[PDB]
């Protein structure tokens, strides 16, 4: 029976790569929580312990919605003499870091380094993704498909070929907030070209930061997007037609993937 | 008993059909949607073993002796002779491959051990089907070559045992197949099977998403991917956990 | 120039079809009835190389520079780069893989030597075809790792020049093929290879159907075979003799 | 330009095995020359030099035809008290010893040990077949047929299976004369069903020693026959058949053999 004597302590990621800061190093009750450049080395201002009582903790002081109105600010505040409930936190094997009582969930609103953070609804946005901790680096690797078969990246859009670790068009990074990015352009994202039982997946901007553009490696071996509740499929198993579909669970090889990092 | 893989007509189809099905018969429980195996402490002696088939031609085959456990292989029958790795405790013994004649063989079933034997590291002795193919003949022809049994056993429990555990391994293997050529396992494979303990615990003690201890992997480049969580992509690596405890 | 196996779609045909083909242009003459190579006496140096072409997708192939001479292989050509033995002669240099950049690896191309550097014999290294996929996919993707350079040389010479000269060699080849199984030679293969020149020679001296000096080759089941005789079975092994003296 | 100063010394195999023998040890001009056992180590009463000259002796003394007619027998006579022309002889590539001036040819015409020699008409028959020197132990071997594929030996007749060394039934032994006998009933020979264009190899008795049981490996690759000048074929180049068949030389794959020793 798995003790919780544990209390572990990591950095956070999230939306573009980027850290949960607490502004400045200043930790006054009230200060904004932030979205900055994931600092070199570990820092105070940047790390976390996630504690027993659900709480989330820098420096002692605890990570804390203004309101429970989706919009409300996230700051730094003496969790004592912080309203209970408003300090409480919940973070889920999907990602998304849920607060109990608001059902709001973390989300990092804009482009800028730095931006604040807010309580939102859950729309599962790759804006509303995180990952917890320490190696904040996104996961470069290589997807692989079928058998002999990897995504290929070309431009705008995506398709299958012969598993090479050679070419650098088959080269993924998976990013904190669930977005995977050709690292060659990596202001890119695997994105949907709408969210139809069809599309076809295409490469967009992640200056959206969409729901159809975050997704999850899941255990069952399918490449999942929690918002449309649809996975990566390959067409009709066909893949000389250089598409790659959503489509409902069937379980057939053509829908399972590999990471080959 | 069964539970067999034909290598004459394999296809990459036929491989997978194959490693699903044995995943499928080790797979004790989930844990946060993860094949755990099974507590050893609620499996009986007499329960603990099993019987994969590998076969050539048919003649030609040898057995595998799984435990249930690990998932470790702790034997492997060719024929009216079957032989035991040296470490294997006196239940696999009197529970498996009886109605056989009985030797054991002069290495532990680990792989620094296995290596010791073969005169070489992991990662100098290829993998693909072929290789396995020559394998089951060559075990089956019964020619008391320790430097080679090792090498050759390498080669099985890799395609088999480890195929069980990662998903990187099965394709690994898969894309073998259909590419037809060979291949050595990478930085990357070698670190699941060496990881393969501290990460399955590590998965099942996790509270907020969070690992208590970092697992550290090795990508193709020799760089390191320090994995605290369990919603990070490489986890999806993970196939068959080995059961520490439940939450 | 192009003579080249394709290993992609390879049949146990296909690969004929090319050790014929290869056998045909390093085919100088006939002495009773079997091919000699030709009088190095008779070939000039900018006449003196062949190229074989080993692709494997394509994309992906590596050359080899060929001696017409034996029938050695002096050097092998990795897109904008080509490699040479320590030992070739200066000609294979100037003459072969021209217009590429030229660099020389550490070891002789003998097996004693190629052995040396691979840590491990001839007969440890397993032939088959993912093997030789396996080893033009390496070669080209070009990683100094000689101690890797010097076994997969070893396996294509074997499976190229050696599968020339023995008819033994081509079978062996062409049964792991259809087989789909990687093989091992055994001591009736090193032999041949072993005694090439010895029994290209005797051959050649035959005068009343005789050899002035006995072959001694080895068997399967390491007996020997005594070959005084160009009416014995085995001497049909032999498919391409070094030059030593016209009759 | 291989220069003949050579002249070697070897013993001869032949017929079922048997050496070539000067009767008893004796060597008194005139004294039979026969067909014993292959003595145990190397005796000078089965040795023999083969000269320059193209006379063929043991002990300083020749190999000696008494006169020139088929069914004549062939004896130890001192050279030069000997008739020019009746010491000469010539051995062929295709294993066979002939006369030069007689036209006849050397052969062992009875199946007892205590056999005599002759020179006979030249109809290629197993018991006019040769193989020096001093190894007389017939080749041990397993002739491999297609790809996969090698002769396997069934009472019988003979067919092909998938090589493997471990069958016996697999194993074959090369005699002197030129038979082919399964390792498992050594007086056995593959025989032709007859000299015609089609048959259809079978199993035989080496008790009759003839032209259709005396096959050659030939060095294109074939396993030919040089009475019937037809080579050993795979019927339809369809195995399921159990046939094996005397035809005329095409070359192509169904026609080639290997001997895997
Ligand atoms: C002592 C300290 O404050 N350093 C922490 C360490 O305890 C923590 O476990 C690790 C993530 O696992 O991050 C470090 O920076
Ligand atoms: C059985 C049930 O209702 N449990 C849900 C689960 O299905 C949900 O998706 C998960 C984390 O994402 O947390 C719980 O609220
Ligand atoms: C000294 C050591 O090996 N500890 C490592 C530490 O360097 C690292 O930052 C942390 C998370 O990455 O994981 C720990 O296990
Ligand atoms: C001493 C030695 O190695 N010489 C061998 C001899 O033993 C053998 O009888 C003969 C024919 O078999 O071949 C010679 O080369
Ligand atoms: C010296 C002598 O008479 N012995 C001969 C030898 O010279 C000959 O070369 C060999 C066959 O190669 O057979 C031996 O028994
Ligand atoms: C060109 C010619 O007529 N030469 C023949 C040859 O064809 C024959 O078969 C051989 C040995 O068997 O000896 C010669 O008499």
């Amino acid at each position: 029976i798995c003790s919780s004597h544990y209390e572990p302590t990591v950095r956070i990621g999230g939306r573009d790569g980027l850290c949960v800061d607490v502004s400045d190093n200043a930790y006054n009750n009230g200060n904004p929580i932030i979205l900055w450049k994931c600092k070199d080395q570990l820092e105070v201002n940047q790390l976390w312990t996630l504690k027993s009582d659900k709480t989330i903790r820098s420096k002692g002081k605890c990570l804390t919605t203004y309101g429970y109105a989706p919009g409300n600010y996230v700051m730094i505040y003496d969790c004592s003499s912080a309203v209970a409930e408003a300090t409480y936190w919940d973070i889920w094997d999907n990602g998304t870091i849920i607060n109990p009582k608001s059902g709001l969930v973390l989300s990092a609103e804009s482009s800028s380094m730095g931006g604040t953070l807010t309580v939102q609804k859950n729309d599962y946005r790759m804006r509303q993704g995180w990952r917890t901790g320490n190696d904040t680096s996104p996961f470069v690797t290589s997807i692989a498909g079928f058998f002999k078969l990897c995504m290929e990246a070309h431009g705008n859009s995506m398709w299958l070929d012969v598993c090479d670790i050679t070419k650098e068009e088959q080269q993924w990074a998976v990013y904190p907030d669930g977005s995977i990015r050709p690292v060659q352009n990596t202001n890119n994202c695997l994105t949907c070209e709408e969210h139809k039982q069809g599309a076809t997946i295409v490469m967009m901007g992640c200056s959206n930061a969409w729901a159809s553009q975050r997704w999850v490696f899941k255990s069952d071996g399918t490449i999942y997007n929690l918002y449309d509740d649809m996975v990566m499929d390959v067409k009709s198993s066909d893949p000389s037609l250089k598409q790659i579909i959503l489509w409902p669970y069937t379980g057939n090889a053509n829908q399972m993937w590999a990471t080959l990092f | 008993d069964p539970i067999k893989f034909t290598t004459g007509s394999a296809t990459p189809a036929s491989y997978n059909q194959f490693i699903d099905a044995l995943r499928e018969r080790l797979t004790g429980g989930l844990i946060y949607g993860i094949p755990v195996l099974r507590d050893p402490s609620t499996v009986e002696k007499p329960n603990q073993y099993v019987t994969v088939e590998l076969s050539y031609s048919d003649t030609v085959s040898i057995q595998l002796g799984i435990d249930l456990t690990n998932a470790y292989v702790v034997a492997y029958r060719a024929g009216s002779e079957s032989f035991f790795f040296r470490n294997a405790p006196a239940s696999a013994s009197t529970y498996l491959f009886t109605g056989t004649q009985q030797y054991s063989l002069p290495f532990d079933g680990n792989y620094d051990d296995l290596e010791k034997w073969a005169h070489q590291s992991r990662q100098r002795i290829s993998l693909g089907l072929e290789a396995l193919r020559q394998g089951i003949k060559f075990l089956r022809s019964g020619a008391s070559d320790d430097e080679e049994i090792a090498r050759t056993l390498i080669v099985i429990i890799q395609m088999v045992a480890e195929a069980a555990r990662f998903r990187y391994v099965s394709k690994l293997v898969v894309i073998s197949l259909s590419n037809r050529a060979a291949f050595q396992p990478d930085p990357s494979m070698l670190s699941l099977e060496n990881t393969w303990e501290p990460l399955s615990r590590a998965v099942q003690h996790t509270v907020q998403d969070t690992f208590p201890q970092n697992v550290t992997l090795i990508n193709v480049r020799q760089e390191r991917v320090v994995v605290s969580s369990l919603s990070h992509p490489s986890v999806s690596a993970l196939a068959l956990m080995l059961f520490v405890c439940n939450p």
